[PDB]
C-alpha cells in the first residue's frame, strides 16, 4: 505493498498477512472484479462533480 | 480568494456558505447528508448559536437561483486542544438540523482514510482552495464562488521559503503551507473554514481547511491549512455519536 503507488488501489488499500493486498472504497462506492477499480453504487457520490461526469 | 477564478457553477458542490443573523461568517465542506468540516476559529466570537446557518448549492450571493439549500447548524464540535484566538487544531465538525438534499449542485467531498490521506494524498502537488472571501487584501470579498489551484509544500521548504516575521505562529504537525510566495495567489480570511480539496484517480478528497496566514497573497508567504489527515479517526468517531444537548460541543483530542 500500500506505500507503494497506493497499492494500485483507486482508492484504499489494506495490506495483509504477507504479499497480500485488499483494495477497498469510500461507502456509495463499490469494488470492480479487478479488485483495485471502485465504482458507484449512488446517484452522488461523494468527491465526483455531476455537471462534469454528465458531460 | 487572491488571483483565482470564478468556479463554474456546480463545480464546487460540497462547497458551504456559514452565515450568522445572514452575514457571511466562513466556508465550510459538505462530507455526507448532514455533516460539514469548517475551521475551529469561525466560532471564535458566536454568542447568538441559533442564528448560526449553513448553505448548500450557492453560487451568487446576489441572486437566488434555487439550487440553494439553507440549514440550521445544530452542532459545532471543536477539539479539545483547540484555544480560541490561537492557530493549532482550527477544525470544526458540524452536524445540521436536518439532511441536505443530494442534487446535481449538492454532493459532499470524500473525508479520505488517514493512510491513503498520507501516503497518497499528502504527495498530489496541487489542490483546490475555494470561497467567497476577499479578492484581495484589504479588498472586497467575492459575489460569486472562486476557486484556486494551490501547491503544497513541504513543512522545512515552508519555513526556509519564507520571510522570518515576529511573534509569527509555529507551523505544527496539525498544518501544511499551500500556495506562492509571490504575493500572486492565496486563499484570503473570508475563505476560511473552506476546503482545500485533491483530486486523485477521477475522485476529489478533503486534505485541508482554509485557517490561517500573514495577510493575503503577502510576499515570502504561503497559506497556512488543517492538515486534515490529523484528525479522520477524531471526525468518524463523532460522526458515529448520538448528538449532545448544547450548539458548542469541546470533544477530546486525540
Ligand atoms: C486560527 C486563525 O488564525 C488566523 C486567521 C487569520 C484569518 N484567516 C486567514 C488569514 C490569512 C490567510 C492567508 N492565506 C491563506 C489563508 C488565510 C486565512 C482570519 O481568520 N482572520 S480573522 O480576523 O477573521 C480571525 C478570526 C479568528 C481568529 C483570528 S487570530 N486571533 O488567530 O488572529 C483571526 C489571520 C490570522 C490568524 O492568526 C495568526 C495568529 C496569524
Ligand atoms: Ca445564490
Amino acid at each position: 505493498i500500500c506505500v507503494n503507488e497506493n497499492g494500485g488501489c483507486e482508492q484504499y488499500c489494506s495490506d495483509h498477512t504477507g504479499t497480500k493486498r485488499s483494495c477497498r472504497c469510500h461507502e456509495g462506492y463499490s469494488l470492480l472484479a479487478d479488485g483495485v477499480s471502485c465504482t458507484p453504487t449512488v446517484e452522488y457520490p461523494c468527491g465526483k462533480i455531476p455537471i462534469l461526469e454528465k458531460r | 480568494i487572491v488571483g483565482g477564478k470564478v468556479c463554474p457553477k456546480g463545480e464546487c458542490p460540497w462547497q458551504v456558505l456559514l452565515l450568522v443573523n445572514g452575514a457571511q461568517l466562513c466556508g465550510g465542506t459538505l462530507i455526507n447528508t448532514i455533516w460539514v468540516v469548517s475551521a475551529a476559529h469561525c466560532f471564535d466570537k458566536i454568542k447568538n448559536w441559533r442564528n448560526l446557518i449553513a448553505v448548500l448549492g450557492e453560487h451568487d450571493l446576489s441572486e437566488h437561483d434555487g439550487d440553494e439549500q439553507s440549514r440550521r447548524v445544530a452542532q459545532v464540535i471543536i477539539p479539545s486542544t483547540y484555544v480560541p484566538g490561537t492557530t493549532n487544531h482550527d477544525i470544526a465538525l458540524l452536524r445540521l438540523h436536518q439532511p441536505v438534499v443530494l442534487t446535481d449542485h449538492v454532493v459532499p467531498l470524500c473525508l479520505p482514510e488517514r493512510t491513503f490521506s498520507e501516503r497518497t494524498l499528502a504527495f498530489v502537488r496541487f489542490s483546490l482552495v475555494s470561497g467567497w472571501g476577499q479578492l484581495l487584501d484589504r479588498g472586497a470579498t467575492a459575489l460569486e464562488l472562486m476557486v484556486l489551484n494551490v501547491p503544497r509544500l513541504m513543512t522545512q521548504d515552508c519555513l526556509q521559503q519564507s520571510r522570518k516575521v515576529g511573534d509569527s505562529p509555529n507551523i505544527t504537525e496539525y498544518m501544511f503551507c499551500a500556495g506562492y510566495s509571490d504575493g500572486s495567489k492565496d486563499s484570503c480570511k473570508g475563505d476560511s473554514g473552506g476546503p482545500h480539496a485533491t483530486h486523485y484517480r477521477g475522485t476529489w478528497y478533503l486534505t485541508g481547511i482554509v485557517s490561517w496566514g500573514q495577510g493575503c497573497a503577502t510576499v515570502g508567504h504561503f497559506g497556512v491549512y488543517t492538515r486534515v489527515s490529523q484528525y479522520i479517526e477524531w471526525l468518524q468517531k463523532l460522526m458515529r455519536s448520538e448528538p449532545r444537548p448544547g450548539v458548542l460541543l469541546r470533544a477530546p483530542f486525540p
